RNA sequence: AACUAAUCCUAGCCCUAGCCCUACACAAAUAUAAUUAUACUAUUAUAUAAAUCAAAACAUUUAUCCUACUAAAAGUAUUGGAGAAAGAAAUUCGUAAGGAGCUAUAGAACUAGUACCGCAAGGGAAAGAUGAAAGACUAAUUAAAAGUAAGAACAAGCAAAG
RNA sequence: GAGCUACCUAAAAACAAUUUUAUGAAUCAACUCGUCUAUGUGGCAAAAUAGUGAGAAGAUUUUUAGGUAGAGGUGAAAAGCCU
RNA sequence: UCUCCAGGCAUACGCGUAUAACAACUCGGAUAACCAUUGUUAGUUAAUCAGAAUAGGCAAUAAUCACACUAUAAAUUA
RNA sequence: AAUUAUAUAACUUAUCUAUUAUAUAGUAUAAGUUUGAAAUUUCGGUUGGGGUGACC
C-alpha cells in the first residue's frame, strides 16, 4: 500500500478492491464466488446455484478492504433507482 | 602517436629504414600476435612495374644491365641491382639471373609468339601458351602483385581474343587481359622450401615471437535422439 | 588578523610581537564603535577623569589608541611596577599609567575648568571646530610633538639634506612631452633608426 | 518518414503547461512509414515540345522522379501553379 | 582585451608583441579563448558558492551588531 | 620480492602524465582542473 | 539561499541586460518566440476530443511531440525538418518482450537544386520529405522563402534565405547581369516577401553571430582627448563672442 | 613523492630541462649553436651630469608639503594648450585641420617614443 | 597538604525572509614539461543516462531521480506481469528582518580544502581560553574522572552481606 | 592509473679468464635467476638474511623515452599480470 | 699512535639545503659524546664540463684491430 | 537453460539512381528472414552425504 504519495501526500486506493467488491455504507462488503464462470459443465445443478449468488464478506476481511480503500469509496451515494438502496442500512440490528 | 614508417614519395634505390610493428596497429593494440622484435633491417624500394620507361623518352622495347644479384631481408626471393639509360631501380630476380647479364622489356604485343629467355618482361600476348611466368598484374599498368615469392612460377593455360587465363601457384585459374606485362622465368631462391630453422632462437632473430600456450553441427531436430 | 589585540605597547615592537603571536586567539574585544567625526580627544587635551580612584583629578592626555577607545592621562590611573628589573638588582620602582575610556572621562573648558561637553560645528573659514554643547565656546586644537621625536623649528639640516628654498622651487614647464624626450633633448642624445611593425596580440 | 507512436500514455498536461516525459515514454512503434506508400503523379506546364508527352503548353500527370530529374531540371516543364496555369491558358486561348 | 578563458571566466587578456600577424603564429593558436558547453555547470557551481559566502557574510554582520546593541 | 617501492621518480615521466598541458588535451582532462579548482585546490596539477 | 528567478528565466534575463538589450528589437522576437515545428514523426489528433471506447465517454486529447534528435551534419544540407528519433521497442511488438534500443534514421539522398534568385545551383544533402515541400511550394526558391525557421530546421537553409531576402530587398544587379528584362521577371515573381533592407540582414543569425555583428557595427577607437577639449574651448570661446 | 606545490625552475629536473630566470635576452642562437649578441638589444644606463646639483636624498623638515592635486588631462591641456587657441581664436588664425600646430599628434607611428603601445621601458 | 587533569565563551556556523547580477581588482609572467619577453608543431562537449532498489525471486513494470504556480476537483477518471504500483485534465480559488537554531567531539570538513595520505583522479584532520591594563612579570578557580602518589603485602577463596 | 608488472616500439649499453670450436657448446666470475635447508615470523625485510645452488655471446641481461586501460589491456595459459 | 675490516672515486637519474660556521641543548638520532636537531649567518662563479636561413638534385658495396676470412639474423648530418 | 540480439555475414520486398525493353544492375534508409559476436536473468522441495532414480 501506498501511506504518503510523493505528489499529493495521501494514502492510494488499490484498485483490485474497486474491481472486485462492493461496499454498502454500513459497513458490509459484497463479492462473487471465485470460480462461478469456470468449467460449468461439470458442476452440479446445486453447486451452480451457490456460486451465482453475490456475498457477505467477514469481519477481518472487511477490515482489510477497509485500510485498502480510501474514504471516497465509503461515503454515501445517492444514484436514482440504485438497486441496493435499501441495503445501505441496517434494520433490527441489536449485537 | 602511430605514424607510419612508409612516408618517402620519391623513388630511390639507397636502402631506407624501418620502424617495426609488432603487430599492432595505429590505435596501438595487437591486431595479429606473434610478430615482435627481430633483427633490424632496411628497406630496398622494388620496383615492380617492369615496363617503366625511363623520364623524357620514348614508349618503346628497351633494355636494362644487371649490375648485382643481393639478398633482401624483407623478401622470400632475392633481388637484383638494373641499370639502364640514367636510372637505377631495384627488381625482382629470375632463377638464373647473374650479373653482367641484359634483360629486356618489351611493349611491343607481339603478333606471332616470341622467343622467350628468362628474365624479360614481355605481354602475356607476346609470349606463347605454357611459358612459366612470374610477376604478374591483373590489369595493364597496376603493377606485379601475384607470383612474387621464391621460386614460385605460375603457367600460361591459354590465350583467346584479348585476354588469357594464368594459373596461379596455388593451382587457381586467374584470368587477365593479354596486354599484361609478365616476367619470364621462375623467382630465384628455388630452395627456400628446403630451409632448415633448426633452434627456436632463429625465429626470434626474424621477428616471430612464440606461440600462446592456452590450449559445431548443430543436430536437426529430427536428428538429435542420435546424437 | 581577526584576532590581534591591541595594546598600550605600539604595534611592531618586540612585546607587541610576543603579546600577539601568529598563533594567538584570544577573545576579542568589544568595542563600541566611533565616527572618525564623533571623536574628539586628542593629545595634549586636558580631561577630567569623571569615575575611578582619581576621579575628579584633570590631567593631559598622551597617548590614543583609537581601537580601543583609550585616551591615556599622565600621572593618572597609576599602579606601581618596576622598571629594568634585572637577576642581580631589583629595578626601578615607577607609576605606569592605565588606560581609560572615553566614556570615563571629559574635555575641560579653557577658561572655566569645568568638564564641558563639546559639538562639533564648523568655523567661518569653514574649517571643523570642537565648540563647548554649553558656553559656546572655541576648544583650540593643542600642539603635541612629533612621535618621532622631530621638532621642526629645532632642526638643523646636515649633508644630504635638501635646503628649503631649493626644494620649493619650480622648475616645471608643461610641454606635450614625455620625461624620456625631454632628457634626450637635454642631453643631446640622437637616435634617427625606428622600431620595425609589431603586432600586438 | 518514419511516423512513430507511444506504446505509454501521457497523461494530459493542460492549456498552457507541457507534459512531463518519463523513460517509459521513450518506447516507440511504427505506425506507417512513408517509403512504402503509393506514389502520386506530378502535374507540370510544359515549356517546350518534348517526345512523347506533349506540345508546349499542355497538362500532364508524370512520375515524380521524371519530373525532377529532366523536366524541372532541364526547363523543359515549369510548375503547374495556378499563375503560371492562367499565364500559359491565356497564350493557348489566343494563339 | 576582455575575454572568456577554457574555464569560464571572463579574464582581461594582456598582448604580446610578436613580429608576425595572428592568424599566422601556430603558438598563438593553441591558445583558446572559449569554453565548451562542458563548463556550464561549473559556472553555476561558482555563482551558488560565492552566494552562499556573502549570505553567510551578511548575517554575521547582523549578530555582530546584535552584541554591540545589548552591550551598548 | 621486497614491494613498496612502485615509485621510480622521474621529472619527464611525472609532467607528460600529470602536467598542465596533458590535463588540458581532453576535455575530461579540463574537468579534473575544473573539480579542483571548485574545491579550491592549491595545487592544480604537477 | 534562492536565487531571485527561477532558472528557466535566465536566458531570456541574458537577452533583456548588455550587449543583448542593444541588439535589434526585431532580431530579439524571433529568439524570443518558441514555436513548435509542423509535426513530421507523428500523426497529430485531427480533433481536440475523443470517445474512449473502454468506458465510453469524451475525453480530451493533446498533441505530445517526439523528441527528434539533429545531428550536426544536418545543419549543412536541406532536411525537410526530418531528424532522428533515438528510442527503444518491444521484441515482437509484445510490452512482456524485451525493451531494445531502436534508432531510425532517415534516408538521405545528395541533389543538386537552382535558385532563381541566386542563379547559382547548390549540391545538398536531402530527403525525400523536402523535395515534396520544394514542390508543394512550387519552387526551391519559394521553399526557403515561405518555410520558417522552425520548420526548415537548418543553419545552411536559414542563410539562403538571408541571401535571397538580401537581394530582392536590395534589387541587386548581380542577379542575371546584362539581362534587366529577365532579372526584372525574378525578382516581380518573388515580391510578395520582400523585406525592408535593414531587417533582412539579421535574418538566420545565431546569438553569437548577431553579438560579434553588433560588436563589430559599434566598435570604435576613442576620440583623443585633445580634439574634446578643443572642440569644448572652441564652443565655450564662440558662445562668449556671441 | 614528487613535490607539487615547490615552484618549477631550472634548478629541477634533468639536464635537457631549462629555462630562464627571467633576465631578457640580448642576442640570437644561429644554427650550428653559435650566441650572436645584438648591442641595440642590451640597455643602455641613461646617466645625467650631478654636478652642481642642489637636489639630495631627504628634505628639510621645515619645508611646508603642498596640497596633492594629480594631474589631470584638463589641468595639462588647459595650462600648455589653452593659451595658444584662445589667443590664435582672437586673431581667427585658427581651424580644425591645424591642430598639430599646438602640439597635437595624429598618429604615433614614426615617432622614436609612441604613447600607446608603449614601445619604450621605464 | 598533589601530580596527571578539570572548569570556561565566542570564533564561526544553521534555517528562513529579502534581493537578479554588472568583485572580473597594482607592474610583470603564464596553456611551452603552465606561470620561461618573439615565429618552429596551429586550435573544437555530447547521439536515448544506467544500475542499484521495489515487485519479498525475476524477465514488461518500479513515485522522486527525469521541475513548470498555489488550494480544490482527487488519490477521482484513467494506466498496469489489471500485480507491485502509477496517476491527470476540463473547472473553480488566489492583491502578501527573524529564531521555544548550534556554542569548540556541537554548528560548515574548515583556524584549512591546509598539514598529511595517494603516481593520479581522489581522500582529508587536529586545535583556542588571564586581566580594565602585561608600558600591571601572563593569571585564577576545583575533597572533584580513569591513572598515580601520600601509604607494598600478612592462612581462607565473584571479594560482598549478616 | 602501464614510473610496479605483462607485452610491444625507438634510441642506447654490458659480458673477464679458460677450453671448444665456429656454438640458444663447456668450466666459471661480474651480472640475471631463486633449487634445498636453517634462521627470521610486529622480523633488517608487509617475502629478508646466511649458506647452498641454476644460467652466464644469448629466446641473455640492463638503461632511457613512448604505446596498449577495465564490457578492456597483456599473456612461451599460471585464469599470471595491469602500483 | 695502535689493533683490525675491505667497493671506493666520479657521472647519470633522483632529491631540494640534509651543505659550512657559530650559538643553543626543548623537539629530532631509537642512548650518550656529538650533532644529521632548533635558531642565525654564509654558500655552487664556465665561450672548453653540461643544457637550449631558404629551395632543389642524388645515394647498390656493414660490423667485428677490417687485411686475409668466410658467414647470416643482412646491419648509419654528407 | 529461458528471453533477446540494426556484432559480422547473407539473401527478400520496398525506397532512390542508372539503364533496358519489361529487364538485369547497384542502394546514406525502412520492413522481414537466416547466421549468432554478444547482452540480461535464473539455479523449487523432501530425502546418514554422493550416482540414478524417484516422490510433491
Ligand atoms: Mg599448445
Ligand atoms: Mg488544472
Ligand atoms: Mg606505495
Ligand atoms: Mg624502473
Ligand atoms: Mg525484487
Ligand atoms: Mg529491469
Ligand atoms: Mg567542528
Ligand atoms: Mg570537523
Ligand atoms: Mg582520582
Ligand atoms: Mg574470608
Ligand atoms: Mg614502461
Ligand atoms: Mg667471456
Ligand atoms: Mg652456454
Ligand atoms: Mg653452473
Ligand atoms: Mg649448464
Ligand atoms: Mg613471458
Ligand atoms: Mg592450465
Ligand atoms: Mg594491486
Ligand atoms: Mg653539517
Ligand atoms: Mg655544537
Ligand atoms: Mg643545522
Ligand atoms: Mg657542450
Amino acid at each position: 500500500l501506498t501511506y504518503c504519495s510523493t505528489r499529493k501526500g495521501k494514502r492510494k486506493t488499490v484498485k483490485s478492491v474497486v474491481h472486485r467488491f462492493l461496499r454498502l455504507h454500513s459497513g458490509l462488503w459484497l463479492r462473487r464466488k471465485a470460480g462461478y464462470k469456470k468449467k460449468l459443465w461439470k458442476k452440479s445443478t446445486a453447486r451452480k446455484k451457490r456460486l451465482r449468488e453475490f456475498v457477505f464478506c467477514s469481519k477481518t476481511q472487511s477490515k482489510l478492504l477497509d485500510k485498502m480503500t480510501t474514504s471516497f469509496w465509503k461515503r454515501r451515494n445517492w444514484y436514482a433507482g440504485d438497486p441496493y438502496q435499501m441495503y445501505h442500512d441496517r434494520t433490527n440490528l441489536r449485537v | 602517436k602511430f605514424v607510419s614508417w612508409k612516408s618517402r614519395t620519391k623513388y630511390t634505390v639507397k636502402p631506407v629504414k624501418m620502424r617495426k610493428s609488432g603487430g599492432r596497429d595505429h590505435t596501438g593494440r595487437i591486431r595479429v600476435h606473434g610478430i615482435g622484435g627481430g633483427h633490424k633491417q632496411n628497406y630496398r624500394m622494388i620496383d615492380f612495374l617492369r615496363f617503366r620507361p625511363e623520364k623524357e623518352k620514348a614508349p618503346e622495347p628497351f633494355e636494362e644491365k644487371v649490375v648485382v644479384v643481393r639478398y633482401d631481408p624483407c623478401r622470400s626471393a632475392d633481388i637484383a641491382l638494373v641499370a639502364g639509360g640514367s636510372r637505377k631501380r631495384w627488381i625482382i630476380a629470375t632463377e638464373n639471373m647473374k650479373a653482367g647479364d641484359t634483360i629486356l622489356n618489351s611493349n611491343h604485343i607481339g603478333r606471332m609468339a616470341v622467343a622467350a629467355q628468362e628474365g624479360d618482361a614481355h605481354p602475356l600476348g607476346a609470349l606463347p601458351v605454357g611459358t612459366l611466368i612470374n610477376n604478374v598484374e591483373s590489369e595493364p599498368g597496376r603493377g606485379a602483385q601475384y607470383i612474387r615469392a621464391a621460386g614460385t612460377c605460375g603457367v600460361l593455360l591459354r590465350k583467346v581474343n584479348g585476354t588469357a587465363i594464368i594459373q596461379l601457384p596455388s593451382k587457381r585459374q586467374m584470368q587477365v587481359l593479354e596486354s599484361c606485362t609478365a616476367t619470364v622465368g621462375r623467382v630465384s631462391n628455388v630452395n627456400h622450401n628446403q630451409r632448415v630453422i633448426g633452434k627456436a632462437g632463429r625465429n626470434r632473430w626474424l621477428g616471430k615471437r612464440p606461440n600462446s600456450g592456452l590450449w559445431k553441427i548443430r543436430p536437426l531436430p529430427p536428428m538429435k535422439s542420435y546424437v | 588578523s581577526p584576532f590581534y589585540r591591541y595594546g598600550m605597547s605600539r604595534p611592531g615592537s618586540i612585546a607587541d610581537k610576543r603579546k600577539n603571536p601568529p598563533w594567538s586567539r584570544r577573545r576579542p574585544v568589544v568595542v563600541e564603535p566611533i565616527s572618525d567625526e564623533d571623536w574628539h580627544l586628542f593629545c595634549g587635551d586636558m580631561v577630567e577623569i569623571l569615575e575611578g580612584k582619581d576621579a575628579g583629578k584633570q590631567g593631559k592626555v598622551v597617548q590614543v589608541v583609537r581601537q580601543r577607545n583609550w585616551v591615556v592621562l599622565e600621572g593618572l590611573n597609576t599602579h606601581y611596577r618596576y622598571i629594568g628589573r634585572t637577576k642581580d638588582h631589583r629595578g626601578t620602582m615607577i607609576a605606569s599609567e592605565a588606560p581609560l575610556l572615553h566614556h570615563q572621562v571629559k574635555l575641560v573648558d579653557p577658561v572655566d575648568r569645568k568638564p564641558t561637553e563639546i559639538q562639533w560645528r564648523f568655523t567661518e573659514a569653514g574649517e571643523r571646530v570642537r565648540v563647548s554643547t554649553r558656553s559656546g565656546r572655541i576648544i583650540p586644537k593643542p600642539e603635541f610633538p612629533r612621535a618621532d621625536g622631530i621638532v621642526p623649528e629645532t632642526w638643523t639640516d646636515g649633508p644630504k639634506d635638501t635646503s628649503v628654498e631649493d626644494a620649493l622651487e619650480r622648475t616645471y614647464v608643461p610641454r606635450l612631452k614625455t620625461l624620456e624626450e625631454d632628457v634626450m633633448e637635454a642631453m643631446g642624445i640622437q637616435e634617427t633608426r625606428r622600431f620595425k611593425k609589431v603586432y600586438w596580440y | 518518414t518514419v511516423i512513430v507512436e507511444r506504446w505509454w500514455k501521457v497523461p494530459l498536461a493542460g492549456e498552457g503547461r507541457k507534459p512531463h516525459l518519463h523513460r517509459r515514454h521513450r518506447v516507440y512503434k511504427l505506425v506507417e512509414d512513408t517509403k512504402h506508400r503509393p506514389k502520386d503523379n506530378l502535374e507540370l506546364i510544359l515549356t517546350q515540345s518534348v517526345d512523347e508527352i506533349g506540345v508546349r503548353g499542355d497538362l500532364v500527370s508524370v512520375k515524380k522522379s521524371v519530373g525532377r530529374n529532366k523536366l524541372l531540371s532541364q526547363g523543359l516543364a515549369v510548375y503547374a501553379s495556378p499563375e503560371n496555369r492562367k499565364l500559359f491558358e491565356e497564350e493557348k486561348s489566343l494563339r | 582585451a576582455w575575454r572568456r578563458d577554457i574555464f569560464g571566466r571572463i579574464v582581461w587578456h594582456k598582448f604580446k608583441q610578436w613580429p608576425i600577424p595572428w592568424y599566422l603564429n601556430k603558438r598563438y593558436n593553441r591558445r583558446r579563448f572559449f569554453a565548451m558547453p562542458y563548463v556550464d555547470r561549473f559556472i553555476r557551481l561558482r555563482i551558488e558558492k560565492h552566494a552562499r559566502i556573502e549570505a553567510r557574510k551578511r548575517s554575521l554582520q547582523k549578530k555582530k551588531e546584535k552584541i554591540l546593541h545589548a552591550k551598548f | 620480492r621486497a614491494r613498496g617501492n612502485e615509485y621510480q621518480p622521474s621529472n619527464i615521466k611525472r609532467k607528460h602524465k600529470h602536467g598542465w598541458v596533458r590535463r588540458l588535451s581532453t576535455p575530461a582532462g579540463v574537468q579534473v582542473i575544473l573539480r579542483r579548482m571548485l574545491k579550491g585546490r592549491k595545487s592544480l596539477s604537477h | 539561499p534562492l536565487h531571485r528567478y527561477p532558472v528557466h528565466l535566465w536566458q531570456k534575463l541574458r537577452l533583456r541586460q548588455g550587449i543583448c538589450a542593444r541588439l535589434p528589437a526585431h532580431f530579439l522576437r524571433s529568439l524570443e518566440e518558441e514555436r513548435t515545428p509542423t509535426p513530421v514523426h507523428y500523426k497529430p489528433h485531427g480533433t481536440k476530443f475523443k470517445i474512449n471506447p473502454k468506458n465510453g465517454q469524451r475525453e480530451r486529447v493533446e498533441d505530445v511531440p517526439i523528441p527528434v534528435h539533429y545531428p550536426p551534419e544536418s545543419q549543412q544540407g536541406l532536411w525537410g525538418g526530418e531528424g532522428l528519433i533515438l528510442g527503444y521497442r518491444y521484441a515482437n511488438n509484445d510490452k512482456l518482450s524485451k525493451r531494445v534500443k531502436k534508432v531510425w534514421k532517415p534516408q538521405l539522398f545528395t541533389r543538386e537544386l537552382y535558385s532563381e534568385i541566386l542563379d547559382k545551383k547548390f549540391t545538398v544533402t536531402v530527403t525525400m520529405r523536402t523535395l515534396d515541400l520544394i514542390d508543394e511550394a512550387y519552387g526551391f526558391d519559394f521553399y526557403i522563402l515561405k518555410t520558417p525557421k522552425e520548420d526548415l530546421g537548418s543553419k545552411f537553409g536559414m542563410d539562403l534565405k538571408r541571401g535571397m531576402l538580401l537581394r530582392l530587398a536590395r534589387q541587386d544587379p548581380h542577379l542575371h547581369p546584362e539581362n534587366p528584362e529577365r532579372r526584372a521577371a525574378i525578382y516581380d515573381k518573388y515580391r510578395s516577401f520582400v523585406i525592408p533592407e535593414a531587417e533582412a540582414e539579421w535574418v538566420g543569425l545565431t546569438l553569437e553571430e548577431a553579438l560579434e555583428k553588433q560588436r563589430l557595427l559599434e566598435e570604435k577607437d576613442p576620440v583623443p582627448l585633445f580634439k574634446v577639449y578643443v572642440e569644448e574651448l572652441v564652443q565655450r570661446l564662440q558662445e562668449q563672442v556671441l | 613523492g614528487a613535490d607539487r606545490m615547490s615552484k618549477w625552475t631550472s634548478k629541477r629536473g634533468p639536464r635537457t630541462f631549462t629555462k630562464s630566470r627571467g633576465a631578457k635576452k640580448t642576442g640570437i642562437y644561429t644554427s650550428d649553436r653559435k650566441f650572436v649578441q645584438i648591442k641595440e638589444m642590451v640597455p643602455e644606463f641613461v646617466v645625467p651630469d650631478l654636478t652642481g646639483f642642489k637636489l639630495k636624498p631627504y628634505v628639510n623638515y621645515r619645508a611646508p608639503a603642498g596640497i596633492d592635486t594629480p594631474l589631470t588631462a584638463k589641468a595639462l591641456f588647459q595650462e600648455t594648450v589653452a593659451p595658444a587657441i584662445e589667443k590664435d581664436f582672437k586673431e581667427g588664425t585658427f581651424d580644425a585641420n591645424n591642430l598639430e600646430k599646438y602640439g597635437f599628434e595624429p598618429t604615433q607611428e614614426g615617432k622614436l617614443f609612441q604613447l600607446y603601445p608603449k614601445n619604450f621601458p621605464r
